[PDB]
């Protein structure tokens, strides 16, 4: 009977062991694979770039200073030309002839409107590009309006346009643009706002066609009087959904590929209007889009507390599939002594214009092959079970023969 | 007081201590309840299994 | 502005916020001489502590953005972390008001009432 105590004491151990087993598969564990993958091809990533200017100079009418001019610390709170003028001598009297509003009767105004005709033009800043050795021109480039205003997207892969792709790692096989930033044209300073800048040059983000761009809060930064480099490379992040994780597939709101930066508008947006009862021109949705004052008093304060300050207004769920670009820069001058001449007759600017306006920029990968990292299920049924009557033959001895004898006994 | 103190708590975000659910939590700052997953991490009891449960207990 | 107003009053009240909206002379942020009672008369100080707002500091609190803690207690909200003296004050004016709100009762029949009464 000592054996009879023995065979139903390593029964009890096996169920304890396999309880375990089955607890733990009801756990839906998960374990990160990385992967090197070669390819043949890559598809090309989309470019969104913006002027540092928001607003061109010439372009500002007096319509323009007199509905937007305190948003953009031209005029104070009584319509004027404040004395703390940080002003060259003609500009000034630009602005001054510009800002007589005596007997002036104010037109409709809309900042989007404002943006579209205001903004730089794609046609003027572009003064060449190539891509794989084709040349491209300003109509391969998409408006896209972001909070820097009127910017353009590069192989946005919108409209049935396919996407680019690139079949060999290095410089020949990506992009290069040559741009005038046009300092002439930017809007003086002579305060601080949320639309003017210190700065001269563009802001650029390399991202996939299946994200918009959020290029205040990730882009990176290219200066004119340089040709810069930007050698990339694709990593591919893959997530797992519940019950093994959390990541979101699709959204059923404003975007219908999810990712984070769309999570990031959808919110500002609900965020805007919620606190503003307007969005802002580059925003999604229905409602109406905020007045200059409205910029001023509500939607920038709100917008950057948002970003800066909220810690719970948005948190965004991780999506199942994320492309991301690493990125290594560098930088020659432009021009050399030996070419400012020709670029300054090529394109009729002085010498010292080239000199301050003039940015070449290289975007390309290093290597053909993406990196993934992928997050695996790591217990499926199949190694649930097998794991169970592999610790039957541990314990008991039992054997998928062992226990279809036990229905011909019983 | 209008509301439970533990619904002003983050809930567990992100955080895996067993399978993910749909789940619902109240947001502090949008003053409502919201969607997220739910790992099982029972961390406080700012997580409901509906939205509407949330809503009642947590909107005030 | 009134948005901020509106969710100061959630993080306290589950009041729909419509039962403020017009009710009395002065909820919301509207002018008269004689409140109803308390409630009207909270909103009174309410519509005196924007108009001191826009005349001593220059604050537009009815267009102007502020931000507000909702904290588990009604005293504890708060609007310390808000970067301007009008961002602060206007903050203020309308955790005030939420309060007072606490305080006062509500006669449904001083809600949207004939315009002679004030
Ligand atoms: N001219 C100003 N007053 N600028 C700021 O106040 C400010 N800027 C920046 Cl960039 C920031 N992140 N927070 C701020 N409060
Ligand atoms: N990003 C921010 N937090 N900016 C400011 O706070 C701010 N900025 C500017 Cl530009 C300004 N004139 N006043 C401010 N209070
Ligand atoms: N722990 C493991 N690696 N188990 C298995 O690989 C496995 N075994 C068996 Cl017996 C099976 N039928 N399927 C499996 N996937
Ligand atoms: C999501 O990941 C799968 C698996 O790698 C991939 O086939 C698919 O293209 C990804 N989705 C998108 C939108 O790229
Ligand atoms: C170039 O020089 C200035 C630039 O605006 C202009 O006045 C002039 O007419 C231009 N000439 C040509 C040939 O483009
Ligand atoms: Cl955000
Ligand atoms: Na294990
Ligand atoms: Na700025
Ligand atoms: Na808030």
């Amino acid at each position: 009977v000592v054996w009879a105590l023995c065979f139903m004491g390593s029964l009890a151990l096996l169920a304890l062991v396999c309880t375990n087993r089955i607890q733990y598969y009801f756990l839906y564990p998960h374990v990160t694979k990385l992967d090197e993958v070669a390819a043949t091809r890559l598809t090309f990533p989309a470019v969104t770039f913006c002027n540092l200017n928001e607003f061109r100079f010439s372009r500002v009418t007096k319509n323009d200073l007199y509905h937007a001019g305190e948003l953009l610390a031209l005029l104070n709170n009584r319509y004027e030309i404040p004395d703390t003028q940080t002003a060259d001598e003609k500009q000034l009297e630009i602005l001054q002839d510009k800002a007589n509003f005596r007997n002036f009767k104010p037109k409709p105004f809309n900042m989007l409107e404002f943006y579209d005709r205001a903004g730089h033009d794609i046609r003027e800043m572009l003064l060449s590009c190539f891509f794989r050795g084709e040349q491209c021109s300003p109509e391969d480039f998409k408006v896209v309006f972001t909070r820097y205003g009127k910017c353009y997207t590069f192989n946005a892969g919108q409209d049935g346009k396919p996407r680019l792709i690139t079949m060999k790692g290095g410089t020949g096989n990506g992009l290069e643009i040559m741009l005038d930033i046009q300092q002439d044209e930017y809007l003086p300073v002579w305060g601080e706002t949320d639309e003017t800048s210190f700065e001269a040059g563009i802001k650029v983000q390399i991202h996939s066609q299946d994200e918009p761009p959020l290029i205040d809060q990730l882009g990176f930064g290219v200066a004119p009087g340089f040709q810069t480099f930007v050698s990339c490379q694709e990593q591919r992040l893959i997530y797992l959904p519940p019950p093994w994780g959390d990541c979101k597939a699709t959204t059923g709101e404003f975007y219908d590929t999810y990712s984070i930066t769309a999570c990031r508008i959808d919110c500002e947006t609900r965020y805007l209007v919620e606190n503003c009862n307007c969005r802002m021109v580059h925003m999604p949705g229905d409602a109406p889009y905020c007045t200059p004052e409205q910029y001023k008093e509500c939607a920038d304060p709100a917008l950057d507390f948002l970003v800066e300050k909220d810690n719970e207004y948005c948190v965004c769920e991780m999506p199942c599939n994320v492309t991301r670009y690493g990125k290594e820069l560098s930088m020659v001058k432009i021009p050399s002594k030996a070419s400012a001449k020709y670029l300054a007759k090529k394109y009729n600017k002085s010498e010292q214009y080239i000199g301050e306006n003039i940015l070449v920029l290289d975007i390309f990968f290093e290597a053909l092959n993406y990196e993934t990292i992928e997050q695996k299920k790591a217990y499926e049924v199949a190694g649930l079970l097998g794991d169970i009557g592999g610790q039957m033959g541990l314990f008991i001895g039992a054997s998928i023969l062992t226990v279809l004898e036990l229905f011909d006994y019983a | 007081q209008i509301r439970p103190a533990f619904c002003y708590e983050d809930p567990p975000f992100f955080q895996k201590c067993g399978a993910f659910v749909d789940s619902y939590y109240f947001n502090r700052s949008r003053i409502t309840c919201v969607h997220f997953f739910y790992g099982q991490c029972d961390v406080n009891q700012n997580h409901f299994t509906t939205m509407s449960e949330c809503n009642r207990v947590c909107h005030g | 502005n009134l948005n901020q107003f509106r969710l100061m009053i959630k993080c306290t009240n589950d009041r729909v916020w419509a039962d403020f909206v017009d009710y009395g002379c002065y909820c919301v942020a509207r002018d008269s001489n004689t409140p109803v009672d308390d409630l009207d008369r909270c909103c009174q100080a309410q519509k005196q502590c924007y108009d001191e707002a826009v005349k001593v500091h220059g604050c537009k609190p009815l267009v102007m953005f502020y931000s507000f803690e909702c904290r588990y207690l009604a005293s504890d909200l708060d609007c310390s972390g808000n970067n301007t003296k009008c961002r602060n004050f206007v903050c203020n004016c309308d955790r005030t008001a939420t309060l007072c709100i606490l305080t006062a009762t509500y006669n449904r029949n001083n809600h949207k009432i004939d315009p002679s009464r004030c």
